[PDB]
RNA sequence: ACCCUGGUAGUCCACGCCGUAAACGAUGUCUACUAGUCGUUGGGUCCGGACUUAGUGACGCAGCUAACGCAAUAAGUA
RNA sequence: GCAAGCGUUAAUCGGAAUUACUGGGCGUAAAGGGAGCGUAGGUGGCUCGAUAAGUCAGAUGUGAAAUCCCCGGGCUUAACCUGG
RNA sequence: GGGGCAACCCUGAUCCAGCCAUGCCGCGUGUGUGAAGAAGGCCUUUUGGUUGUAAAGCACUUUAAGCAGUGAAGAAGACUCCGU
RNA sequence: AAACUGAAGAGUUUGAUCAUGGCUCAGAUUGAACGCU
């Protein structure tokens, strides 16, 4: 199961611009909201808790990937049981998924459009090593490093593709990403850094939500 | 083979000895090493060793119903 | 306590039986209805709650609550007894489930509906 | 540039002949977030002035902690009265394991990644002072070192 | 009666030490003085000195230390005690202050400190924690 | 009932039972160590005092305690 | 907030350091036996030896496989299977 | 696994299939774009707010399901012939 | 090379307080049942 409800009512909740909506064009005049959650009331009275930021933040990162409650916590339980720092790790898992992988290098607008993407079969991967590519339906598949993803023979001509690459143009590219526009083939040369990711994302408070 | 050393605590049997050894086990939560003792009954052919002997058993086939050591050895004997 | 007296003694934990007697470890239990009633709650509150005397599979006769407005139990009538104990009312130590053998869902009911028995309404 | 919290604010009363007059506390945690914190509260018949008094009684209750880069040199264990509080260091990325009263002195102290555990009574007063009172205790290699008149190398 | 030697000798210097006193007496035997010499070279005390007094009978001094104003010895605990003693492996040996105290252990090599029977590879009975 | 006037068991003795009290310091016993001041009891040794012992009290640090309070006769440190 | 599931009930551990070994208490909160003597037991001064049972270390044999954990490999991913 | 020299026979072990959201894991129920911010509902100070880019409209996509094809691997090469 | 990573509290006795102390809750789990779907 997938959200499929308004996008901007989620990144009004949240506070923040989630990339829900495609950058055709400016956050504030897409919606002229964000400034208040959504419903009757919106900004309120009686300010929030400790359980409120740890929960809002979480929900944050699961709103921005489109994964749910069960999958993330999954990805947290692999997270603090690989080495290192637990939110540092759920990040990079996260950022190593098929879909969000694919929307970064820019063949979908929105990570919704790039899962609905992979999960059409439009999306052949190309694991490290392997001298074949396979189409493959299923948008939490983590790519590992030197992963090749291309797109579909049969689908090189979408159009939501070729526009699709113009907004990542105008978005920025990634450098963790090596992606040629000539025959819509990208390669994940490495997961992401927390420097290479956005310092707003306060990942120790999920990690400290998934404490009880 | 397998051998234990003990004191004798009874020879009123023929052919036969009761030898008190003893142990330290160890309380699985407690950690502290308390003094267990068992009875053994053992088998002294020529019926020498008397109460209060320090001797030396080995297990061997059962002789009889509970008796299934046999001394070896009169370590030391009663002052 | 010594460490000699934990050894000699140890530390026992007392084993708290359960708060439904009745149901002997079982989600839900069968009876018959053997009397219908209404009675007063404790102290604060005031009302005419509605509880029925039920006496069930494990030969137990306990006296059990029904919830939400409006049923139709009566003397003879079969009903799935759930745990949970009514605060306010004294003995009452079991829930009817509504809706689940004899035992009707609330009629109006919208919001709460899995919690009574209601289905979907088209 | 100084970080400051407010932990808990409590409501008490007071019995004269007309009736109950209530009063407002509240406890408040000051700090740097690089090792200096203090904790302080105020007294007033109104929240916000009870707070700025609790924050004024903060600034004054400091001390100063050294902090493993993130986290502590050792475990501590500490207490104030009634009040037992442990605390260790973990790990980085693990996060402030504490309930509110722990994790308020530990956060605005900078402590980044910390093991944490409340015994006895969880009073928020006696927490944070425990607390405090632990991370005012807590020692370094080098001062260790220097107390025994040896090297951080001769004292592993 | 006095069951607890090395208790005793802990808790004589640890009343001393609250009370700031500059030396510590007390009867002497062997243990005690490796005891206070494992503290001397560890840098606990200044010095710990047998005195062999009259009728077959010796005076253990041990010369205390104050940092600050403040005693050294912060902390001094004994683990293995006469009802309940405790015996570890090399790869068991508590940890004082994460590494910055010290585990006093009786090996079959003598008192040493827990890092110097973790280096020598070896357990015994875990007699006290100073730091 | 309290108060008053009487009043029997009991209180007294001998020999036995009972085995309980707010039988209390509401503080088990034993050992070591830890500022001090002032009383008192029974000894002891020195020059009316000085010291030292074993009790028995009142204070009072550090320490402890939720607080009251305890504090070499600990509820301190073991 | 979860989601083809969501709640309720039952049951176990956790939170509960609320049986406290790790890790609690007993003047007044529950808690020192009315006091003693003493049996089993528990514990126990200094010095020089012996022994090596406890203790510690090493070696060997064993502690089945599966499971748990680590590094990998195969299922489109995952669950799952699987080598060390 | 049982019997037979074999052919082969037997095997409700087993390998499968059926049913059940009982659990775990996975995927879907669309994706973009869309304001004088339509209507309706709800609140409201009666005119605003909210549902809400949400819908309608437009532009695309077809995972899974449905239909039609194609199509591995699970098989260990029995028997028979030849040679050593 | 690795198997070495892990620890949260809250409500409720009082006019208020600190302590004690029970009760209750937030978690995980199931050969689950029931209700709605």
């Amino acid at each position: 199961a997938r959200y499929i409800g308004p996008k901007l009512k989620l990144s009004r909740r949240e506070g923040t611009d989630l990339g829900l909506k495609s950058g055709v064009k400016p956050y504030d005049v897409k919606t002229k909201k964000a400034a208040r959650p959504p419903g009757q009331h919106g900004v309120s009275r009686n300010k929030t808790s400790e359980y409120a930021l740890q929960l809002r933040e979480k929900q944050k990162v699961k709103r921005i990937y489109g994964v749910l409650e069960r999958q993330f916590a999954n990805y947290y339980k692999e997270a603090a049981r690989k080495r290192g720092a637990t939110g540092e790790n759920l990040l990079a898992m996260l950022e190593s998924r098929l879909d969000n992988v694919v929307y970064r290098m820019g063949f979908g607008s929105t990570r919704a459009e790039a899962r609905q993407l992979v999960s059409h079969r439009t999306v052949m991967v190309k694991k490290a090593g392997r001298d074949e590519f396979v189409r493959v339906n299923i948008p939490s598949i983590q790519l590992q490093d030197g992963d090749v993803i291309a797109i579909q023979e049969k689908s090189r001509e979408q159009l939501r593709i070729k526009n699709a690459i113009e907004l990542a143009t105008q978005r920025g590219i990634p450098e963790w990403l090596d992606v040629d526009h000539s025959k819509l083939q990208g390669t994940f040369k490495k997961a992401p850094d927390r420097i290479d990711l956005p310092a707003e994302i306060n990942e120790s408070l999920i990690v400290e939500l998934y404490s009880k | 083979a397998s051998v234990l050393t003990g004191r004798v605590v009874s020879d009123k049997m023929d052919k036969s000895i009761t030898v008190l050894i003893e142990r330290l086990v160890r309380h699985p939560l407690y950690g502290k090493q308390l003094r267990r003792s068992t009875k053994i009954k053992a088998h002294d052919e020529n019926n020498v060793c008397q109460q209060g002997d320090l001797v030396r058993i080995k297990e061997t086939r059962p002789i009889s119903k509970t008796k299934a050591w046999t001394l070896v050895d009169v370590v030391e004997k009663v002052e | 306590a010594t460490t000699n007296q934990l050894i000699r003694k140890g530390r026992k934990t007392i084993k708290e039986k359960s708060k439904v007697p009745a149901l002997q470890a079982c989600p839900q239990r069968r009876g018959v209805c053997t009397r219908v009633y209404t009675t007063t709650p404790k102290k604060p509150n005031s009302a005419m709650r509605k509880v029925c005397r039920v006496r069930l599979t494990s030969g137990y006769e306990v006296s059990s609550y029904i919830g939400g407005e409006g049923h139709n139990l009566q003397e003879h009538s079969v009903v799935l007894i759930r745990g949970g104990r009514v605060k306010d009312l004294p003995g009452v130590r079991y829930h009817t489930v509504r809706g689940a053998l004899d035992c009707a869902g609330v009629k109006d009911r919208k919001q709460g509906r899995s919690k009574y028995g209601a289905k979907k309404p088209k | 540039g100084l970080v400051e919290r407010l932990v808990t604010v409590d409501r008490v009363a007071k019995v004269v002949k007309g009736g109950r007059i209530f009063s407002f506390t509240a406890l408040t945690v000051v700090g740097d977030g690089n090792g200096r914190v203090g904790f302080g509260r105020g007294k007033a018949r109104e929240v916000p002035a009870a707070i700025q008094k609790a924050l004024e009684a903060a600034k004054r209750n400091m001390i100063t902690v050294e902090l493993n880069d993130a986290t502590l040199h050792h475990p501590i264990k500490a207490r104030h009265g009634a009040s037992k509080v442990y605390m260790q260091p973990a790990s980085e990325g693990t996060g402030v394991i504490a309930g509110g009263a722990m994790r308020a002195v530990l956060e605005v102290a900078g402590v980044k990644d910390v093991l944490t555990k409340c015994y006895g009574s969880t009073n928020t007063a006696n927490v944070v002072r425990a607390t405090f009172n632990g991370l005012r205790d807590m020692s370094t290699p080098e001062k260790m070192a220097a107390k025994r008149g040896k090297s951080v190398d001769e004292i592993l | 009666s006095m069951q607890d030697t090395v208790g005793d000798m802990l808790t004589r210097i640890r009343n001393a030490q609250m009370a700031n006193k500059v030396s510590v007496a007390m009867p002497s035997s062997k243990l005690r003085k490796s005891i206070a010499d494992l503290l001397v070279s560890e840098g606990y005390v200044a010095s710990a000195v047998v005195n062999a007094e009259e009728n077959n009978k010796a005076t253990l001094s041990i010369e205390l230390k104050y940092f600050e104003g403040k005693a050294v010895i912060e902390t001094i605990q004994r683990f293995s005690r006469p009802g309940l003693r405790q015996h570890r492996g090399k790869d068991a040996i508590p940890t004082v202050k994460q590494g910055m105290g010290v585990a006093i252990v009786s090996t079959s090599q003598g008192i040493m400190s827990d890092r110097a029977a973790r280096a020598a590879g070896i357990g015994g009975e875990v007699v006290a924690f100073v730091a």
